[PDB]
Order: C-alpha cells, then structure tokens, then sequence
C-alpha cells in the first residue's frame, strides 16, 4: 500500500545521501 | 490536524498549557541529567537528521504530504520500517526514517499514541547496524 | 531511579538520543503553532508552579521522597487528587500538584507511562474550577 | 496510604499558598 511506498522512498533517499558521502569516511558505507 | 480545531474551549487551552509544562518540564531535566556520551549521539543526530531535511526537502516533503492523504496504523508504518532496515544497512535511510516518524509526531495531536509511535519506531531504528554507525561518527 | 542505570549499552544511549530527538523536536514545533493564549496560559502555570516550588521548597521535597519510598500506581495518584479537588476549590492545590505530578515525571524513565500519566492527571487538574483561575488571572 | 498522605499535604500547601495571596486580588479566593 502506501506504507510500502513511503517506506521504499525511505530507502531511495537513505541510500542516495550514502552515495553521495565520500567512500571510506563512514565505515560501512 | 489544524492546532486551531482541537484548541476550542477554554479547557482546551488550559489543559493543552498544563500537558506543555509537563513535558518540557520533563524533557529539559532529563538533557540536564544525560551523560556526554548521550548528548554527543543527540547532536550527531541532529546533524545528520538536518541533513537529509536539507539535501532532499522535496523528497521528505512529499512523504509527509502522502501520509497526509492515506489512513494508517503505527503498527504497519513500523513493521514497513522493519523491513526495510532488514535488508539495507545504509545509515541514510535510518537518518530519513527518524525525520519522517518525528514529522509524523509534530502532525498527531493524540500525546500517548504519539510517544508510543516515537517509542516503538526508536526501538526499530536503533539496531545494531545504526549503533555502529553512531559510534563510529561520534 | 538514577538515570546511569538505564544507560548500560550502547544501545540504551542511542535509543535515548533518538528518542529525545523525537519529543522534542515534536515538543518545540508544537509551542511553535501554539495560539497566543494558550502561550500566555503555559506562561502562568510557569510562574505560578515556580511561586509553589519556591516559596514551599521544604514540603514539596517530602512529598518527593515520600513517593520515594512507596510503590503506588498512576490510577490510584490520580483517585486521590481527584478527590482532593472534588471538596478543595482552591488555586495553590491545583499548582502543587501539577508541581508534583511534574517531578513524578522527572523522575520516571518509562517515557508511555510518564506521557500516560501526564495526560490523565491533566484532565483531573483541569476542571471548571482551574479553568475559572486561570482565565481570571491571565 | 501514603498516596492519601501526599494529597492530603498537596491541599495543605495550596490552601496556605491561597491564604497568602492578598484577599481580592484572584476572584474565587
């Protein structure tokens, strides 16, 4: 339902400020 | 969910007063009570919260104004998030997630089913994964 | 009922953090969209509570460590004020407990059972006889 | 008990904050 696509937006935006943090200054990312 | 139309009588604003000073009264002594540890995590979330609100606005502003359109219960928004945080380990969807559900909070007037959706989500947020990111960032 | 007793892991610090975010986050932005009235309301009981808390320090203290030393439910704190308030119509009863019912709050780490509590006492403090006082003064 | 105790000394604290207002000054008093 909507839930789902909120929560899969969640992700969307999570995942694109991981990306954009410069590799290795995170461990993890 | 306008503030105007649960404050209509007198007893209204009083009581909303009286509820206000409970709260802040509590939340400010439990700050002065917390450890540095507890106040550096506080900040860093708030950082990385103000962030996101920063870097995808649009992004967070249409997520506020879907939840506006649809009825749902704490239960299923929590077991969404559940899922979600099973299978990606990002520290950015933990940081969205904390910004929606306190948005979500700043939109409910019901106190109790308030805390208890910002207690059970704090539960779901806070794995293992986030607490190994907030104290490697801290 | 000290505060470093429930911060044991890194978990408990960092659920802290979220949560503290949460509320007060919520808590900012709803004094934020408060109405002037109910603003100068919050400013009342404010200084009012400070007058009892001041000029009643002693007694105040007591009934803290009374408290202290007994285990007793929200249900039954509530029972009993209301029959306070149901035979004494006066103001300074109304400001102490809510005074009371404040550091209760300080003092509990349960943040559904605090809110819970909150919430119920402020309807029970809240009657037509608190609402007149407070119209009347502000 | 000691709940009854406390509420009780709640009434006497308030009733001796209402007496040491100036009579007049808070309608109700």
């Amino acid at each position: 339902d909507i839930i789902r696509n909120i929560a899969r937006h969640l992700a969307q935006v999570g995942d694109s400020m991981d990306r954009s943090i410069p590799p290795g200054l995170v461990n993890g990312l | 969910t306008n503030i105007l139309d649960y404050l209509s009588t007198e007893r209204d604003h009083v009581m909303m007063a009286v509820q206000y000073y409970m709260s802040k009264q509590r939340l400010d002594d439990l700050y002065r009570q917390l450890p540095t540890k507890t106040r550096s995590y506080i900040d860093i979330i708030n950082m990385y919260c103000d962030k996101v609100n920063n870097d995808y606005n649009r992004d967070m502003n249409i997520m506020y104004d879907m939840a506006s359109t649809e009825s749902f219960t704490v239960y299923d928004i929590n077991n969404e998030v559940n899922t979600m945080l099973l299978d990606n380990k990002g520290l950015g969807v933990r940081l969205a997630t904390i910004s929606f559900i306190t948005e979500l909070g700043k939109r409910c007037m019901n106190p109790v089913e308030t805390i208890k959706m910002f207690t059970l989500l704090s539960h779901t947020i806070c794995d293992d994964c986030f607490i190994d990111y907030i104290t490697d960032i801290s």
